[PDB]
């Protein structure tokens, strides 16, 4: 093993902790203190300014998350697990000799052509899970056309965008798979088909289990919070991909 | 006995302290987490704070750190490239002792070879002097080095072509760093090189290979000239050491 | 399946390294003996084949594939059949230094083609009867050559030409041993000495008789028992350099 | 993962009520042979070694080592049960 | 779930196992063994509750919620930890069928919003008062039962839990008195199905059922509030606590 | 902790059943005796190669061979319907109320069960004889033991068992032979003349499965001479059994309540086997099949064809069963379960 | 290793399948690896055919012996195409193994692999040109890929993310096509994938030079016919294997 | 030893026919079954 893949687990480790409790219904958590003072509480803006991280790249991630929030007070429990989940599937990327600069130039490019498309899908944005099963068919059509070394780690930021809609279902009780391949299979008839392009605001209902238009529906998110998350989830890949080794003094 | 032990205690403490400084050579250069013992854990990308602070503890492994020193008060910018070639001479020189050649031998043909060097890297110069950097003078000196060695003759000509072999390892760091295939660009590298183009090399901004000087980066001689120098001196210097006594 | 992959190469080659050191104290007229001796017999023998090849090494099926090969040189073109075991063993001895840099084994045995057919290429343009001149000066002029074609190949073969050029200057080199003489001094100040004044000829005296220049000693090869050696050892690489796995029920 | 023991499970329905019984059993067993005329003393050597007949439970319950908590329960109940009928230990015991 | 809301659960079970049988008029005493001596006997659950050790943060939720209760209201404190040790206990064999916590806490919090509604019909004036013993807990759970009959949805059986679960204190009020839990519970079950029997509850000191407009128990009906609203919400504080994490402050 | 020992097998002894149901039943590879690899779905030939050998699950196997030879289908029912009556007879026993409280709960639940049946039949076999309504009729039995070519089959076996048959009953399951030709293409097969399925598969290995789906096939239209009655099937009865037996749990007291009303969630397993070895959620389609079974649809059961738990009518989709058939084996299971039940402490035997 | 039953049964039985493939994976191509396998008789075998290899080699395992024996029969009838069908079916249980680890169920796994492989043979019954041929080294798995999965993305429901992992696990045979003769696949691959999105419906790897070339062009052609027979097969023996549920082995 | 099961709700079948360890509880067997041939069936009662 390599110290890639323990930064890799570090950050999938503190998601792993913070991704249950994501969107408007979801589980808490209890923060066992020193003495044993709980504190019961969901919004993980508060689980990662109390949370007992000491691995590095747990470290750098708290701090990234926590620069996002004072930068813009929302969107800084998503910037963690899409974080995560960059790793996970450039740590994937990596065990199969693709260097992690060809990685990180791939979400360079992938996070440069996505806020070029959620100004697209701009109004504040749609919410929900509707930009995210929305850019993962955008950036999954526009890897294909470019045919780089780095083709495969936009298909990787892509596959990797839909953690947000694939965890706002699990916290509903709904479903992971079916629920999020009904939107993956909306928005899609929305960038293939000329006349249905109204269906890029079909994201999806915590309360019912399906997808339903989030524009005729008010659940908006400002465009600076998304924007702010995919950027700045993007840097915090970068800054833990582009180490390789702990130096022990 | 201990003669072939502690010329391979201190080429191994070399060659281990190169390692830890080779994959942060570059624009696109690795960072490394580096670990204080307090326990605090900084990220740099830059190899001369990490020789810096190493707690090396080794006599090899000093030599190799005061050379870094010694790069940037006589040229500057050459801090983890000198440190990656004179870990790769090391590299060559345990396979050339293997073969059963003395140290000072490998001693008497590096400077053979580096006398060379300076009067490769004196041609490739643009006289301003400037030498197209990004890997240029190092393919250029194993190449013509290699071409070199097959006109000298004893055991000359075969620590002069380690020289050569040991010099194509700046333009792999840089052509891994940069997401290359570092073997099959290294080979193209070459064999451009040969076909006459002397200004070639690794441009890490598109990522991959380029003639045109505009976007490939130019540095002094100063840098490259006094890297080949001081490296040669240090595997000099640590060849011809045996016998680490306590006084 | 046991030890199959790139580690089953470095096992296959330190099988086949071994029927070749052994053989690689026999080639010069000064050759070292070894002792025949089974459940009955006390031969001693320096020759090649069914006299040292063929009565031992049953080990890893690949030694007993040497010897297996080995047969086609003797009986057949002449009797060359020591130098076909040493300069193998010396294309694989280079091939495991070649792996380790990462370079496929099948690009290795394209590399070790080219490398031949560049060697056979100017074994040719030494015909002096039918006859290449050279105890060790026939190896010594085609590595010359086989190392100037290669900075010509832009692909990974290069470093296979350049290992097949390091490799063939292993024939003059156990000539140097098995005398009095330092194998890398005599071979160098020999291999200098056909580049700076053109002659081929120039080859290891393993008898002191004191020219290093065997157009005048009358020590010569044969070119199709030269022509063989070169492509008999290449055709037997390319068949030890590209099998993958010995299965062993 | 911190605290996360549920600790504290001992003597469950009946391991107590067998304890309990088992503990009052010898205690009873103890004071058997003090009862009546005819009795027996016990010795109750200290630490410096004052002995003391005491054939009695007041001075008994009061003064041994008690080792089983149970039964130095029942001693402590028993001994503060006596000082208002003057006299009636050893048989309460049984 | 996963194994955090059942290790909850068993927590809440031990705290609950601990005191079950120190309720009714037929208390059963325990022993508090301390370091030295140890035996300190007593049939009161808050003392036992403050006197043990717990460290866990569920169990010291249980506990914390008991005490507020207890100096809050007074009565009802023993009926707390219990009802939340049994509406617990039932909650695991629903997050053992892969049913989401959110979807068990929507039963329970619905079971309760009917749960206070019959206490507001079975009540007597001079506030009110409810019918004591067992026969407040069984009219509440024939209610529960017989609203749910039409439910048709999946949190249908976490309803009918809730309501079987409010028998834990009838099965206690018998146990107490040697009485069989179930050839009277069963009883009870069968005089509650009528028409005016919502009072006939268990005389807690023969082990006999007697209406209690006979009988004359009688208990406030703002300590039979406080205790349902506590234990639903204590059991839905519990259920919701996806993970135990460090905590640095 | 001896009468749990006997449930904890039986159990066991479902669980490697249970999933080999429906038509999407799963298909494992049960290795021969004689070490001959024949992967098949069927879950009476696994019990053949299982040899269980815990005694309490071999009268399980008992009553599973006694259906298997009185009727020719239902093997499955009769042990993955038991094993669902002691895994709740232990959920029941852990309250307290005795082997013997829960034994003639079930005995008086059984006794219900056998009179709701034949109020639950909705439809018959008007003509045996004609060739539509007996291969339309018996594709279930097929179907559910080889997904595919249900229909296929369905023809071919009706075309056999109508050809030999008198006009007064009488037929012989054994009078039709199975010819095992080992050709190529399953549609070649044909019945040729007491009749034969030449049966052509393709290796040997996926014509065993068809010749065990023609024995089943046949099976099922000798029940339906003897009994004309068909209930529904896919779960539909059994719904409705479980529906009808709450409610008279409900009404009657006293301590066989908790057994009748363990019997109907006892019936639940079924539908839920049914679906959960189809990929959707368990408990989603049994609620959806007990809220459209109590406004009185009485004839819907699971959709096997959709994704999502669906329900639909199964009188007007064709998947029914025979009556027969589930008389014989909730009799059956009923009798297995309550049997080991009363078996309490295995003993050893004396060395005759 | 658990293999009791259920996930536990198919992960064993995928890593028992990965194992049988691995064992005949670097054989696959024109130039691929030969294996040294030994009888019982010291007779050394030097073959790089996947068919003699199987016919070979000791299996062992239950899913493996499933597997080997369709590969058997697909050589038997057919000849070409014994080694790509076993990694085909390999291939495809290995991608869908990180979505059986979760609750999906083999029984709606099997209604991705007949969905999608009939639609697959569609595509090639109507993509093929004339005795019928496609352009083979890849350049099928390289378009059946771009079809499936840009079909796929039309799919609402659970099939969209197997029949988009039954695409991506197509792309393995024009992937050791050069992973056997040293290419850097990751490259070549990339470059396929980008060609097969404009156009080129018949571009594949080429072997004697590293880059992607249009196969039709180059003669380099496959029967649709044994195209089609391959892929279903492959597809056959990954639902036989991910339809096993347990290994019932006799006592005696 | 075969495997065949038998339901044996009574005393003679069982005591005649079961693997008693103890010697003690063999000889009460021994004593009890030989004890009720001349009164048809009382074992059970014998035995408690
Ligand atoms: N009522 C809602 N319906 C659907 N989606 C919602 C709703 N409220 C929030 N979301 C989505 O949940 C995601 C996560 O937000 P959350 O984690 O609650 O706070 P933050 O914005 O700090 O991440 C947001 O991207 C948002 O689009
Ligand atoms: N733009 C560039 N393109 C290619 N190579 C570069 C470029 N800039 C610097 N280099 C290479 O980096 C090496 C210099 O080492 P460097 O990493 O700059 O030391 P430091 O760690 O002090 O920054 C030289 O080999 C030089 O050729
Ligand atoms: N008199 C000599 N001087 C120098 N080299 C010689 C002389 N005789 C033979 N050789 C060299 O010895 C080698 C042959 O070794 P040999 O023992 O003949 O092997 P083999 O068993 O295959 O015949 C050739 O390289 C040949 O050139
Ligand atoms: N002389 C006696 N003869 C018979 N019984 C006696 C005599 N003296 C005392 N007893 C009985 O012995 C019993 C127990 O007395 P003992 O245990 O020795 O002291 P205490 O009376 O304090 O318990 C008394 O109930 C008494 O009736
Ligand atoms: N005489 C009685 N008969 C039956 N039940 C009683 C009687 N007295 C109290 N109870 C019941 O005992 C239960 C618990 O009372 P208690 O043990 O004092 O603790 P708590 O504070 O939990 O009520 C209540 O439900 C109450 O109605
Ligand atoms: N197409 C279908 N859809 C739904 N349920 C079905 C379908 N076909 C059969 N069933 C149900 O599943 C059962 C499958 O039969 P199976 O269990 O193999 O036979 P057995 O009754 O002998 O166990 C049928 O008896 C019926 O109850
Ligand atoms: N000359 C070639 N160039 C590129 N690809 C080829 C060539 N010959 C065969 N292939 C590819 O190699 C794959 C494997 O074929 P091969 O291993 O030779 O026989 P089989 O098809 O029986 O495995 C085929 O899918 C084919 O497309
Ligand atoms: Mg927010
Ligand atoms: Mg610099
Ligand atoms: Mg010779
Ligand atoms: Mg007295
Ligand atoms: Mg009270
Ligand atoms: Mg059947
Ligand atoms: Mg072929
Ligand atoms: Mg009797």
């Amino acid at each position: 093993e390599t110290i890639r893949s323990q930064n890799v687990m570090a950050a999938a480790s503190i998601a792993n902790i913070v991704k249950s409790s994501l969107g408007p219904v979801g589980l808490d958590k209890m923060l066992v203190d020193d003495i044993g003072d709980v504190t019961i509480t969901n919004d993980g803006a508060t689980i990662l300014k109390l949370l007992e991280v000491e691995h590095p790249a747990a470290k750098v991630l708290c701090e990234l998350a926590d620069l996002q929030d004072k930068e813009v007070g929302d969107g800084t429990t998503s910037v963690v697990i899409i974080a995560a989940e960059l790793l996970k599937n450039a740590d994937e990327l990596v065990k199969q000799k693709i260097h992690p600069t060809s990685v990180i130039s791939g979400y360079r490019l992938a996070c440069k052509e996505a806020v070029r498309y959620i100004n697209e899908n701009l109004i504040v944005v749609p919410g929900g899970g509707a930009v995210e099963a929305a850019l993962s068919i955008y950036l999954e059509n526009y890897a294909t056309s470019m045919g780089s070394r780095e083709q495969l780690a936009i298909a990787e930021f892509a596959r990797s965008l839909l953690v947000i809609p694939n965890t706002l279902a699990v916290n509903a009780a709904q479903d992971s798979t079916d629920l999020v391949a009904k939107l993956r299979a909306f928005h899609n008839e929305a960038q293939v088909n000329p006349e249905r392009k109204n269906l890029k605001w079909i994201g999806l209902d915590l309360s019912n289990g399906k997808p339903r238009d989030n524009k005729q529906a008010g659940v908006f998110e400002p465009t600076i919070v998304k924007v702010k998350s995919l950027k700045f989830a993007t840097e915090a890949a970068i800054t833990i991909l582009r180490i390789d080794d702990l130096i022990k003094l | 006995d201990k003669p072939a032990q502690i010329r391979f205690s201190n080429i191994s403490a070399a060659k281990a302290v190169a390692d830890a400084i080779r994959t942060s050579l570059g624009p696109k250069g690795m960072d490394k987490m580096i670990q204080d013992g307090k326990g605090d854990v900084t990220i740099t990308n830059d190899g001369a704070t990490i020789l810096k602070q190493m707690q090396v503890l080794h006599p090899a492994a000093r030599m190799l750190v005061e050379l870094s020193k010694a790069q940037d008060i006589e040229a500057g910018d050459g801090t983890t490239s000198v440190v990656i070639i004179a870990g790769s001479l090391l590299d060559s020189c345990t396979k050339l002792l293997q073969k059963g050649i003395h140290p000072t031998i490998i001693s008497e043909s590096f400077q053979k070879a580096l006398e060379k060097g300076i009067e490769i890297l004196t041609d490739m110069s643009r006289p301003v002097a400037l030498i197209a950097g990004g890997g240029a003078p190092e393919i250029e000196l194993a190449l013509r080095l290699t071409e070199y060695s097959r006109t000298l003759s004893g055991m000359e000509s075969y620590c002069v072509r380690a020289f050569a072999d040991a010099m194509e390892v700046i333009p792999s760091t840089l052509a891994e760093n940069a997401g290359l295939n570092p073997i099959s660009t290294v080979t193209e590298l070459r064999n451009r090189h040969a076909q006459g183009e002397k200004t070639a090399g690794i441009n890490v901004r598109k990522g991959g290979i380029s003639n045109i000087l505009e976007e490939l980066v130019v540095q002094p001689l100063l840098v490259s000239v006094s890297a080949l120098t001081l490296a040669t001196e240090t595997v000099r210097s640590i060849l011809k050491i045996d016998d680490v006594v306590n006084t | 399946s046991r030890l199959m992959g790139l580690e089953a190469l470095k096992s296959h080659i330190m099988a086949a390294k071994a029927v070749a050191n052994t053989m690689r104290t026999s080639l010069g007229p000064n050759g070292l003996d070894k002792m025949m001796v089974d459940k009955d017999g006390d031969v001693t023998v320096t020759n090649d084949g069914a006299t040292i090849l063929s009565m031992m090494d049953v080990d890893h099926q690949i030694a007993k594939l040497m010897v297996e090969l080995s047969k086609s040189q003797d009986d057949e073109i002449g009797d060359g059949t020591t130098g076909v075991v040493v300069l193998a063993g010396a294309l694989l001895e280079e091939a495991e230094q070649l792996l380790d840099r990462g370079i496929h084994p099948i690009r290795i045995a394209d590399g070790y083609e080219q490398a031949a057919r560049v060697a056979i290429e100017h074994l040719d343009k030494i015909s002096d009867s039918r006859v290449v001149y050279g105890g060790g000066a026939a190896e010594i002029s085609c590595a010359l050559a086989v190392s100037q074609e290669a900075d010509k190949c832009p692909t990974l073969e290069q470093y296979a030409m350049r290992a097949f050029a390091d490799a063939l200057e292993v024939i003059p080199m156990a000539l140097s041993e098995n005398s009095g003489m330092n194998p890398i001094q005599t071979m160098t100040e020999v291999r200098a000495r056909q580049v700076k004044e053109m002659n081929p000829a120039l080859g290891i005296d393993c008898l002191h008789k004191g020219t290093n220049d065997m157009k005048q000693q009358h020590v010569i090869e044969t070119l199709i028992g030269k022509k063989q050696q070169i492509s008999l050892a290449t055709q037997m690489v390319r068949m030890i350099l590209k099998i993958d796995d010995i299965r062993k029920p | 993962v911190k605290t996360l023991n549920p600790k504290a499970e001992v003597a469950r329905a009946q391991a107590a009520l067998a304890v309990n019984i088992s503990a009052a059993r010898g205690l009873q067993d103890v004071l058997r042979t003090n009862l009546g005329p005819k009795g027996t003393m016990k010795m109750l050597v200290s630490g410096a070694g004052d002995i003391k007949l005491t054939k009695d439970g007041n001075v008994l319950l009061h003064e041994m080592q008690i080792q089983h908590p149970t039964a130095s329960l029942i001693a402590k109940v028993a001994t503060a049960q006596d000082d208002i009928t003057g006299d009636g230990t050893t048989s309460n015991v049984l | 779930g996963r194994k955090v809301q059942s290790g909850n659960i068993n927590a809440a079970k031990t705290i609950a196992d601990i005191i079950r049988t120190c309720l009714g008029p037929k208390s059963m005493m325990k022993m508090l063994l301390d370091p030295m001596g140890g035996i300190v006997m007593t049939n009161d659950g808050n003392a036992i509750l403050r006197e043990i050790q717990v460290q866990h943060p569920a169990a010291k939720s249980m506990i914390e919620i008991s005490r507020t209760q207890d100096e809050e209201v007074g009565d009802g404190t023993t009926s707390v930890i219990i009802l939340a040790g049994e509406m617990l206990s039932v909650a695991e064999h629903f997050l053992e069928q892969q049913m989401h916590p959110t979807v068990v806490i929507s039963a329970y919090r619905k079971a309760l919003d009917d749960m206070i509604s019959t206490l507001k019909k079975i009540s007597i004036p001079v506030p009110q008062l409810v019918p004591g013993g067992g026969a407040s807990e069984m009219a509440v759970a024939h209610a529960l039962t017989e609203k749910s009959k039409a439910m048709t949805g999946v949190e249908q059986w976490p309803y009918r839990a809730v309501a079987q679960a409010l028998e834990v204190i009838p099965r206690t009020l018998i146990q107490n008195c040697g009485a069989s839990t179930i050839r009277l519970l069963t009883s009870l079950r069968a005089k509650h199905t009528q028409e005016n029997c919502e009072t006939w509850g268990v005389n807690g000191e023969t082990g006999t059922l007697v209406d209690m407009k006979e009988l004359g128990i009688w208990e406030p009906l703002a300590v039979k509030l406080q205790t349902y609203k506590t234990a639903v919400e204590t059991a839905v504080l519990l259920l919701r606590i996806d993970d135990i994490v460090s905590g640095h402050k | 902790e001896a009468v749990y020992r006997n449930i904890q097998a039986c159990k066991e002894l479902a669980q490697t059943t249970r999933t080999a149901y429906g038509p999407n039943g799963m298909n494992k590879m049960v290795i021969n005796h004689l070490e001959k690899l024949f992967v098949t779905n069927d879950a009476a030939t696994i019990l053949r190669e299982l040899e269980v050998q815990h005694p309490a699950a071999k009268m399980i196997v008992m009553a599973s061979h006694m259906q298997e030879q009185e009727v020719g289908d239902g093997t499955n029912f009769v042990l993955v319907f038991a094993g669902a009556l002691l895994e709740l007879a232990e959920e029941l026993l852990r309250i307290g109320l005795s082997v013997s409280e829960v034994i003639e709960g079930y005995e008086i639940a059984c006794r219900k069960a056998h009179e709701i049946l034949p109020n639950l039949v909705c439809c018959s076999a008007k003509n045996l004889r004609d060739i539509d309504e007996v291969s339309s009729l018996l594709r279930t039995s097929i179907m559910s033991k080889q997904y595919g070519n249900e229909v296929f089959l369905a023809k071919l076996i009706a075309q056999a068992c109508v050809s030999i048959f008198p006009d007064s009953g009488h037929f012989n399951v054994d009078n039709i032979r199975v010819c095992k030709i080992l050709g190529s293409g399953i549609s070649s097969s044909s019945v040729l003349h007491i009749s034969t399925i030449v049966l052509r598969g393709s290796t040997d290995n996926l014509m065993d499965d068809i010749e065990r789906a023609v024995d089943d096939g046949v099976n099922t239209f000798k029940v339906l001479t003897r009994d004309k009655r068909l209930v529904p099937g896919g779960g539909a009865t059994e719904i409705e059994l479980a529906k009808q037996i709450t409610s008279y749990g409900e009404t009657c007291p006293g301590l066989e309540q908790y057994a009748i009303k363990k019997f109907a969630e006892a019936f639940e397993a079924i539908p839920r086997a049914l679906a959960e070895n189809s990929g959707v959620k368990a408990n989603e389609v049994i609620s959806k099949l007990y809220a459209v079974h109590q406004e009185g649809n009485k004839n819907v059961g699971l959709d096997i064809e959709a994704e999502v738990p669906a329900v639909k009518d199964m009188l007007e989709a064709g998947i029914l069963d025979t009556y027969l058939g589930k008389y014989w084996a909730i009799k059956l299971a009923t009798n297995a379960a309550v049997t080991v039940l009363r078996v309490d402490q295995i003993i050893m035997a004396k060395p005759a | 290793t658990d293999s009791s039953q259920g996930i536990p049964q198919l992960v064993s039985n995928i890593s028992a399948c990965q194992v049988i493939a691995e064992a005949v994976r670097t054989t696959l191509g024109p130039r691929g690896m030969d294996k040294l396998i030994v009888d019982g008789r010291g007779k050394a075998t030097i073959s790089n055919d996947g068919a003699t290899i199987l016919k070979l080699l000791d299996v062992v395992h239950p899913a493996a012996k499933t597997l080997v024996d369709i590969a058997k029969s697909q050589d038997a009838e057919v000849g070409d195409g014994t080694t790509s069908v076993t990694l085909l079916a390999a291939e495809f249980l290995k991608q869908v193994k990180p979505y059986v680890e979760e609750g999906l169920h083999p029984q709606i796994i099997i209604r991705a692999f007949r969905t999608a492989t009939q639609l697959a043979v569609n595509k090639i019954k109507e993509i093929a040109v004339t005795d019928s041929v496609v352009a083979g080294g890849g350049a099928i798995e390289m378009e059946l890929s771009k079809y499936l999965r840009d079909y796929s993305r039309t799919i609402p429901g659970k099939q969209q993310l197997l029949i988009g992992a039954y695409a991506k696990a197509l792309e393995i045979i024009p992937r050791q096509l050069c992973d056997n003769a040293g290419f850097d696949a990751t490259n070549i691959l990339n470059k396929l994938r980008a060609r097969h999105a404009q156009g080129g419906t018949w571009y594949g790897v080429d072997i004697n030079n590293e880059d992607i070339a249009d196969n039709f062009e180059a003669f380099v052609w496959e029967p649709a016919m044994v195209r089609i027979n391959a892929l279903t097969a492959a597809s056959e023996a990954a639902c036989l294997i991910v339809s096993v549920d347990e290994t019932i082995k006799n006592p005696r």
